[PDB]
């Protein structure tokens, strides 16, 4: 994380938070896992078959069953890049609307952090779409995630809707937050690590 | 319907738009074109 | 007022026509098993009787 590239996987899920977000380092455990229950896997080809008569876009799983949409799911970076367009189409606004969560693992990325400030309120969606709007077969973007500006004051934040945060600590590269201030009130308060 | 920063804004939540016609597989970027060209698929 | 012989060579006009009948429900596995499963596809069909 000092070369700017994270380890580990990325994640999709919509969290509403108001106090501190640190995307990086994950103070909790992961949501799931591959393999866990009732997280399924997309297929080759990410394709989506769509229902009629009003039911949902079901997408074909990793053993080319129809699986739907809603629930978990976990996403392989290279079906990413050959079917985004069925991502940011159908299963995307399932992840907005709070009812999808996935993991798009791709084991090894460069990353990019875009700092804010939280008493300001923002929505890490066109952020995230920009993202995903850049994604060729070729290659993809690096992973941009918001962090924010660690306040020295304990301040009044709004509430902010993030999406993406990583499964491992990539935060190697934090070396201080606040170097000239008596202390961090409201932000990531990592201290000086001897 | 005040101005303050802190308002939580929420982006919608379903992209606007996108090509999700139901049989015509063509999309106007306009919502009255878009329902229009199943008029103009077949009856 | 149809002739006898006449509707006798249409009906089997048809019965040639509904010889040649593919279901196109089933052109996705005709292009996905055709392409060598290189490359699928999804194409939505309306079922009419």
């Amino acid at each position: 994380n000092l070369f700017n590239v994270a380890r580990g996987n990325l994640y999709l899920v919509q969290t509403a938070t108001n106090g501190n977000w640190s995307p990086m380092a994950p103070v909790a455990a992961p949501p799931f896992v591959r393999g866990g229950p009732n997280v399924r896997v997309v297929g080759r080809f990410g394709t989506i078959v769509p229902r009629p008569n009003g039911l949902e876009p079901q997408l074909i799983d990793d053993g080319n069953v129809p699986r739907d949409i809603a629930g978990d799911w976990v996403y392989p970076s290279d079906v990413l890049q050959v079917s985004v367009a069925v991502f940011r189409d159908y299963v995307w606004p399932m992840v907005k609307a709070g009812r999808t969560r996935v993991l798009v693992e791709l084991g090894h990325y460069v990353y990019t952090l875009h700092y804010y400030d939280p008493q300001i309120s923002l929505d890490e969606a066109p952020i995230l779409e920009e993202w995903l709007s850049k994604i060729n077969p070729a290659g993809i973007p690096p992973v941009p995630f918001c962090i924010p500006i660690p306040q020295v004051y304990p301040c009044i934040t709004a509430r902010r809707v993030h999406y993406a945060f990583t499964s491992e600590n990539n935060n190697d590269s934090l070396f201080s937050t606040n170097a000239a201030s008596i202390d961090t009130a409201f932000g990531e308060n990592a201290a000086v690590s001897p | 319907v005040v101005s303050d920063p802190q308002s939580m804004k929420v982006t919608p939540i379903v992209n606007p738009s996108s090509y999700v016609c139901n049989v015509c597989n063509a999309r106007f970027s306009t919502m009255s074109a878009l329902s229009e060209h199943l008029r103009s698929d077949h009856r | 007022l149809c002739d006898a012989l006449t509707l006798h060579i249409r009906e089997t006009y048809i019965m040639l026509l509904r010889s040649m009948h593919q279901d196109p429900t089933q052109i996705v596995q005709i292009v996905n098993e055709c392409a060598n499963n290189l490359l699928n596809s999804t194409i939505p069909i309306s079922l009419r009787p």
